[PDB]
């Protein structure tokens, strides 16, 4: 190529071969001149061709500055820079080139602090960092739709960063980041602050050495199973592992590692009109006994690039005067540069990887995903991102279990339920002394004539049993809610609930009192009178029952508990649920009726103190009433009192209120009717 | 009249402006010297500098003009820390030597790393001993960091996190950014940390503080500590890049804390140029608030090179090549020390040359002081100028306060009041029936038993006195004692009474369908409840106990969390053991009312007790079948259990001997 000059590349990496990084050195190159001589055989950039001048490096700093100054002052005016692959040396020449109107692109920075253009704004790169995997991790997540997530770094630049841009994608992407830790080098101190909340999945960006301590740690708190999904970077040296052996290798197997993808999977044409195949073919024969490279064919994409955007760059209006003022610069046309880097932010086209654009800076790339297949590790799927896209395949991935393991808990809500038999039992009771109610009816309602009963009309005693019925059938009521329940009606029963109970008590506590008063009142229509009584005493009854039921009087009040349950051997929540009923306002529409009842009791025990100076035994028994109306009396104010106490625990709630009930009326009534059959008998 | 050209890097913008004046400040002190002939018999000490803002790529720039396009230079004075730390691994493909003014890295004392380095400025760790001293004073244990990730930083908080590693002291977060701050504080707030350490620089400060009044951390639990290096009023400048105001700041940084380190002797004394701080100060005002705290190094660190010169001697007989004279002055450096207007002015890895810092507060407006401190004694000077919204420090954590659930002491003095009544009540028929203890009407019932049986009701309506209290100021110390008298105090009192009646009910069928048989008949009963007792009561007594319930949110104080705990005697045991006794006792009087369904209407004329005798004894016996249940179940909410408890015996009492004599005092007439 004699017309033209060699047009400028100043490459700079690892050349000897005393550092491992030193591999890649000349583990990359032979592909490059393999580009360099297929652009020899087109010759695209005729009138121009194009070279390169090389450099070491070697990863301590002021080896590659020296090299790099040395290549400025005896060397021809360079216009491009290429390499870049240590961290330390790029992300100090980034910054220096703001000052001689350069732009540069490599093949290694993973490190994203690049991204930042005001800070280093004229470089380039072809390789995705760490930071263009959260792309793929979202639609991951939605794919399986795992929506909760414990983070986990490591305090460095190169990974805080990372966890500092997805906690910046995740804004209006309904899924939530709860806790979070980090450490230096003793992770052990945060695993377990984080297992008490049993989460289900981890995020961890950290490098590589670290994975021991981390698992050594995770068994010892035994974080492994279904339930724990894990997702860590792809790009450590496979088989990395070398405190214990056999409980890491049965504890970690089955996490994600995810990094940059290689290599596309597709043998379309490309834009040298060649393939993937044909590509490594080309490269496995161009190298004999040097090891292989993985950040090769971006770099050769990179070239292609270089070409191309020169192309568009010559491209230009004023290229008389341009097609020299190549030659004469002299590291200061600013103008240039801003040629350039115009000219590539929106460069576009094919290679190996696909597409290849850039945004921002970065590349739009393609990605490994990859599994822990019981020793040995293996590709899983893959994600185009551009299109914002997946690719999954069966019979390829696995779970431990089976199903996608969930992200919270066995939440349950389980309704409690008082007394399984107890709607049973004491029911039962109930309808033994319902039973004997109706045998005194029948042994009562037989004689109907004789000497006893013109003693009392015992129609009033059978209203007064009737009450008793009443007020002794109510109980099952009671014994309602948990199973035979789910028709929301419950309100509707309790205004009867406590209808029933009022009126059977409030009529059937009237009537004796009122026979004794008749007694009295005679002694010191009949009958009809004492319908006249109660059809007054109806009066307060109806009146406090619809003025308790202005609104509504009962509101079905589902009250929660503190959700702290866990005995049911399942690996499951079941918040604790209760119901409930009031006036929707306070507790005052109670001692009203309770006082109502007080004075029914003593202005009727004005008959009492009648009767404590009566001369009683001529016809009837008030001594049988007085020990029944103090027994009553206390009985029933010590249930109203335990009930609203404790309407918490209901298992007994319901017990208690049958006891005073049962009591109450059985062994007052019955065993004070008794006597009447003693005389027949 | 020999000369030798420097060049040396300088701050105008960014981290650290401040030597704007400091570059004047050098230039007098190299005018001193040339002046003087003790200095140097031909050379004189030239100059070049260069803006550098502390952006390393543009200093790149200008080194390489420096060297490159340059005169032969031999030495460098640079500024900020980032480009010290570039250069200093750029020395060695040239063989030079350096000095920096300002930079305090810790990482740098890596004299193998970098052979060819030197400080003045000490290593910055000494900024954390004094820190641990405040965390040792107020009480405080768990932290969180951010920091930017620089290299000057990282490992200075590492060397913390060691440093008071050996006082056990915890860390539980860390954070970090490079320049979009804006996140990690918001992941703060949701880890909800009380205490802050900073690390950082000015132009990423103000950002900061900006972003953290848009989510409220300030007042009162949000301390800070930052950076006392910076200007005395950073915050107040305009900001062209941010939405925010000054006031927010002006209140929302309110509290934080600064420290930093004092460079000059204190001390009056002639310098070695016949010089001192105070006419110091007086030139520097003179060539001319920002950027002056720090300036005296160089007219330390020139002085001591200098000196090297004198002992040292060619020179612009130079390469960059050459490797001896590197070595010459390196030794001679290794070697150098005086004292100067800084102090004892010498080199060394730790940087340790001073320790006298310096400690500083904001309270509402501007900077002030509380104190000074030296850690080679650990001897801290104080001055009382503190001040908190609230009036002392918080600390790092709601703390849970350990209260008691209270008894509600303001209504035990009324069941007491009812206690002296009944008490009252009881000597009187006692002293009453034993005083008129002779008639027919009167005598002819046995009122001695009546008298033992108020008298035991007594001693269970004193049961008020014991059992009622313990969660007031009572004891707090001692509760067995009184905690067991419960239990002696019940029967002795309870069931003697109780059987007294119950002997008298006895031969109503076991005679009618004698009072040394009789007396000893209830020595008998009594004392066999009693050893029946003393086998669990001495045997296996109990103790005091507490429980506790679920945490719960007061929310009736600054902030702390409450954490009620309960508190009752009982053993591991009391599932059973103590229902079937209660059980044991009620069998009595269950067959007590079968004795009286027996005796209704059946006087016998012998004893006149009969009638409201069973009255009585049915009115208690519901009492006990209704309380024992009761204040079993209704234990776990200790506030009311006592509400029914002895309500019961007073109502027993007050309703039960009441009705005793009040016939037979009627009788009277
Ligand atoms: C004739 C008289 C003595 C009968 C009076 C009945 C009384 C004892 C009944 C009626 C209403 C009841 C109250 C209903 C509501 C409450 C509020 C609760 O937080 C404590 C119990 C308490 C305070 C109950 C105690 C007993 C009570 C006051
Ligand atoms: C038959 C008689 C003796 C029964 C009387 C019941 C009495 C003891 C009940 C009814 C109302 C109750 C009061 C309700 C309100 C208060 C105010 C509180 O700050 C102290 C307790 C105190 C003062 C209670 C003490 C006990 C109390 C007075
Ligand atoms: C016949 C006698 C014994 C029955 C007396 C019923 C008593 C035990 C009832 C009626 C009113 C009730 C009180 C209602 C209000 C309060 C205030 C609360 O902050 C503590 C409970 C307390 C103090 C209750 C305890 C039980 C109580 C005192
Ligand atoms: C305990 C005692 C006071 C002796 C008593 C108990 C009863 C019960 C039926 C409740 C067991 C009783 C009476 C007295 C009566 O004489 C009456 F007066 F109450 F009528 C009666 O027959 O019933």
């Amino acid at each position: 190529p004699p017309s033209s000059p060699p047009l400028s590349i100043m490459g700079l990496m690892p050349l000897t071969k005393e550092v491992a990084k030193g591999s890649i050195g000349r583990g990359v190159l032979p592909a490059v001149e393999l580009a360099i001589e297929q652009i020899r055989n087109e010759s695209l950039l005729r009138p121009y061709f194009l070279d390169l001048r090389l450099y070491d490096t070697e990863c301590d700093n002021a080896k590659g500055l020296k090299a790099f100054y040395d290549a400025i002052k005896y060397g021809p005016n360079h216009l491009m820079v290429f390499g870049g692959v240590c961290p330390s040396v790029t992300s100090i020449i980034a910054e220096s080139l703001q000052g001689w109107n350069l732009v540069q692109l490599s093949f290694a920075a993973t490190t994203p602090v690049l991204a930042d253009k005001k800070k280093y704004p004229y470089f380039f790169r072809t390789v995705p960092s760490d930071n263009a995997v959260n792309p793929a991790i979202l639609k991951l997540l939605k794919h399986y739709q795992w929506k909760r997530v414990g983070t986990l770094t490591q305090d460095v630049q190169r990974f805080s960063e990372v966890r500092n841009d997805l906690t910046g994608v995740l804004y209006g992407e309904d899924i939530e980041i709860s806790d979070t830790e980090s450490f230096s080098n003793d992770p052990c101190t945060s695993v377990k602050k984080l297992k008490g909340n049993d989460v289900r999945i981890i995020l961890g960006q950290f490098d590589q050495n670290m994975a021991a301590k981390v698992f050594c740690c995770a068994y010892e708190e035994n974080m492994y199973g279904s339930k724990y999904q894990w997702i860590i970077p792809g790009w450590y040296e496979p088989s990395w592992w070398e405190c214990l052996r056999k409980n890491l290798l049965a504890a970690m197997e089955g996490y994600i590692g995810v990094d940059f993808e290689p290599l596309s999977s597709k043998q379309i044409k490309t834009i040298s009109g060649k393939t993937p195949q044909q590509y490594e073919r080309e490269y496995n024969n161009k190298r004999s006994g040097v090891g292989p490279s993985k950040f090769h064919g971006y770099a050769y994409d990179g070239i292609w690039v270089i070409a191309k955007t020169l192309q568009r760059a010559m491209e230009t209006l004023h290229a008389s005067s341009r097609h020299q003022r190549i030659q004469d610069f002299n590291y200061t046309d600013h103008t240039l540069g801003r040629i350039i880097l115009n000219a590539m932010n929106e460069t576009n086209f094919f290679g190996v990887t696909g597409q290849v654009v850039f945004r921002n800076g970065e590349r739009m790339g393609t990605i490994k995903f990859t599994q822990f297949q019981d020793s040995r590790e293996v590709k899983v799927g893959e994600y185009n991102a551009v299109a914002d896209t997946l690719e999954i395949i069966n019979d390829t991935i696995r779970f431990q279990g089976s199903e996608p393991p969930k992200d919270k808990t066995i939440i349950l809500e389980q309704l409690r339920k008082i007394s399984l038999p107890l709607y049973s039992i004491l029911s039962a009771l109930t309808i033994l002394g319902m039973i004997m109610a109706s045998a005194f009816l029948f042994f009562n309602i037989k004689n109907r004539n004789q000497k006893l009963i013109k003693m009392s009309s015992p129609y009033m005693n059978n209203l007064i049993i009737l009450g008793g019925m009443l007020s002794y059938a109510s109980i099952f009521l009671f014994g309602l809610d948990g199973s035979f329940v789910s028709e929301k009606t419950f309100e509707t029963l309790c205004t009867v609930r406590t209808w029933i109970l009022t009126v059977g008590y409030t009529t059937a506590f009237g009537a004796m009192f009122a026979k004794t008063w008749r007694v009295h009142a005679i002694f010191k229509i009949k009958d009809q009178k004492l319908l006249v009584i109660v059809g007054g005493m109806l009066l307060i009854d109806l009146c406090i029952l619809i003025c308790w039921q202005a609104v509504d009087p009962l509101r079905r009040t589902v009250e929660k508990y503190s959700m702290e349950p866990d005995p049911a051997g399942r690996d499951i929540s079941i918040r604790p649920l209760l119901e409930h009923c009031e006036n929707t306002h306070m507790t005052i529409w109670l001692g009203i009726v309770y006082a109502y009842k007080g004075l029914l009791m003593l202005f009727g025990c004005f008959l009492a103190w009648e009767t404590r100076n009566v001369s009683i035994p001529a016809l009837n028994d008030s001594k049988y009433i007085g020990m029944s109306v103090y027994n009553v009396g206390i009985m029933c104010i010590i249930g109203a009192a335990v009930s609203f106490l404790t309407r918490d625990q209901p298992n007994v709630q319901f017990c208690i209120v049958a006891l005073v009930i049962i009591f109450c009326s059985t062994i007052t009534l019955c065993l004070v009717f008794v006597p009447k059959l003693i005389t027949l008998r | 009249r020999r000369a030798v050209y420097i060049g040396a890097l300088f701050p105008m913008s960014g981290g650290w402006p401040g030597g704007q004046a400091c570059q004047p400040a050098v230039e007098m002190a190299l005018e001193d010297v040339n002046s003087r002939r003790d200095i140097l018999p031909d050379y004189e000490l030239k100059l070049i500098h260069h803006d550098s803002k502390c952006d390393p790529g543009q200093a790149t720039k200008y080194l390489y003009e420096l060297l490159y396009n340059d005169p032969i230079k031999i030495i460098l004075m640079p500024g900020c820390s980032s480009v010290s730390t570039l250069v200093a691994e750029a020395a060695r493909m040239w063989n030079l030597i350096v000095l920096s003014y300002g930079s305090s890295s810790p990482a740098l004392s890596n004299r193998q790393r970098f052979p060819t380095f030197f400080r003045t400025h000490p290593s910055a760790t000494l900024h954390n001993p004094t820190r641990v001293k405040l965390f040792e004073k107020w009480g405080w244990k768990k932290i969180a960091t951010i920091q930017q990730t620089t290299e000057v930083f990282t490992s200075t908080l590492d060397d913390l996190e060691e440093r008071v590693k050996e006082a056990g002291i915890e860390i539980t977060f860390r954070q970090s950014f490079f320049s979009d701050p804006a996140v990690p504080v918001k992941n703060l707030k949701r880890q909800d940390a009380r205490i802050i350490v900073g690390l950082f620089y000015e132009t990423e400060a103000r950002k900061v503080f900006c972003e953290v009044y848009k989510e409220r951390l300030f007042g009162k639990k949000y301390v800070w500590f930052l950076i006392g290096w910076y200007a005395d009023n950073w915050f107040k400048i305009y900001d062209p890049s941010i939405n925010c105001t000054v006031d927010e700041m002006t209140e929302a940084v309110e509290g934080h804390i600064t420290t930093e380190i004092v460079m000059l002797n204190p001390a009056n004394t002639r310098s070695i140029s016949n010089m001192t701080s105070q006419e110091f100060v007086e030139k520097l005002t003179k060539r001319l608030t920002g950027g002056f705290q720090e300036a005296p190094l160089a007219y330390d660190a020139i002085w001591a090179l200098a000196l090297a010169l004198n002992k040292t001697s060619r020179l612009e007989d130079f390469n960059y090549n050459n490797q001896t004279i590197t070595d010459q002055i390196y030794r001679a450096m290794n070697s150098s020390s005086f004292e100067g207007v800084s102090g004892h002015v010498v080199f060394d890895a730790s940087g340790s040359r001073m320790a006298w810092t310096l400690i500083e507060q904001l309270q509402g407006g501007s900077y002030k002081k509380i104190g000074y401190y030296d850690s080679t004694k650990d001897d801290l000077s104080w001055s009382k100028t503190d001040k908190w919204i609230g009036g002392s420090p918080p600390a790092d954590q709601t703390l849970v306060i350990k209260t008691f659930r209270f008894l509600s002491q303001k209504l035990f003095i009324s069941v007491s009041v009812l206690s002296s009544l009944g008490i009252v009540l009881a000597v009187v028929c006692l002293s009453f029936n034993i005083y008129n203890s002779h008639v027919r009407y009167i005598q002819n019932s046995q009122p001695n038993l009546n008298n033992l049986t108020a008298v035991g009701c007594s001693l269970a309506l004193a049961a008020v006195f014991p059992l009622g209290l313990d969660g007031y100021h009572i004891g707090r110390n001692q509760f067995p004692f009184v905690c067991q008298a419960r239990l002696w105090l019940l029967g002795l009192g309870f069931s003697l009474g109780y059987g007294s009646m119950f002997t008298k009910i006895w031969w109503v069928h076991t005679v009618f369908t004698e009072p040394w048989k009789l007396y000893a008949t209830v020595g008998l009963l009594v004392g066999m409840d009693v050893l029946t007792l003393a086998i669990w009561q001495i045997v296996d007594p109990l103790h005091r106990t507490i429980e506790t319930f679920a945490k719960e949110e007061p929310k009736e104080d600054i902030d702390v969390s409450i954490l009620p705990q309960l508190e009752h005697c009982s053993s591991r045991k009391m599932n059973t053991w103590l229902g079937i006794f209660y059980g044991y006792k009620g069998l009595l009087l269950l067959l007590g009312i079968f004795l009286a369904y027996e005796t209704k209407s059946v006087s016998t004329e012998k004893i006149n007790d009969h009638r409201a005798v069973g009255m009585a004894i049915y009115n208690v016996a519901v009492l006990c079948l209704i309380t024992a249940p009761v204040t079993m179940i209704l234990s776990s909410q200790q506030d009311a259990a006592f509400a029914f408890a002895s309500l019961a015996i007073v109502f027993s009492s007050y309703i039960t001997l009441v009705v005793l004599f009040v016939p037979k005092m009627r009788r009277l007439i």
